[PDB]
Parts: structure tokens; C-alpha cells; sequence
């Protein structure tokens, strides 16, 4: 009977940061390697 | 024994509910003070 009234903590959403960051670098990647391949072209 | 002036009973005694103080921030409650941190900074950091 005794349940709490508890916020969420940032472990609960914490891979949505991860996959966030994961996110950005890839695009870091994409950014290189499309900008790389016009100035070849 | 005399004569019964006063009619009682035993009943129960609790403190009061409280007034409801939700104070001036209780709507970012749900999430913790970390998260909306960690959004913003992550909000300037994809803008970035």
C-alpha cells in the first residue's frame, strides 16, 4: 500500500542522451564524408 | 457518580491535512532538476 509520489531520475531516460550524442557524431560523420566526395567530384 | 452534564465520545485525532503548497516551480515536479539540464544543454548542443 505504501507506493510513492517519485520523479523520474536521469537514469530512468538515460540512454536517450546516449543515442542523442550517438546521433550527433554520426551526422559529424555524414558532414565529413559528403563534403569530401564533392570536392573529389 | 452524579448525574451526566457533559455527553462525549472517543474519537480519533490525526494532524490536518496540510494546505496544499504547491510552490512557485511545481510544474516542472515530474522530471527531475538533472533532466531539464541536461536537455538544455543538449538542446544548445544539437543546435550547435
Amino acid at each position: 500500500s505504501k507506493e510513492k509520489t517519485s520523479a523520474l531520475s536521469l537514469s530512468n531516460v538515460a540512454g536517450v542522451f546516449y543515442i542523442l550524442v550517438g546521433g550527433l557524431g554520426l551526422a559529424m560523420l555524414v558532414a565529413l564524408i559528403e563534403f569530401c566526395y564533392k570536392s573529389r567530384a | 457518580f452524579s448525574k451526566p452534564f457533559m455527553s462525549l465520545g472517543i474519537s480519533i485525532m490525526i494532524k490536518k491535512p496540510q494546505k496544499s503548497k504547491p510552490g512557485v516551480f511545481s510544474f516542472l515536479d515530474p522530471l527531475a532538476y538533472e533532466i531539464w539540464m541536461c536537455i538544455v544543454f543538449a538542446y544548445i548542443g544539437v543546435s550547435v
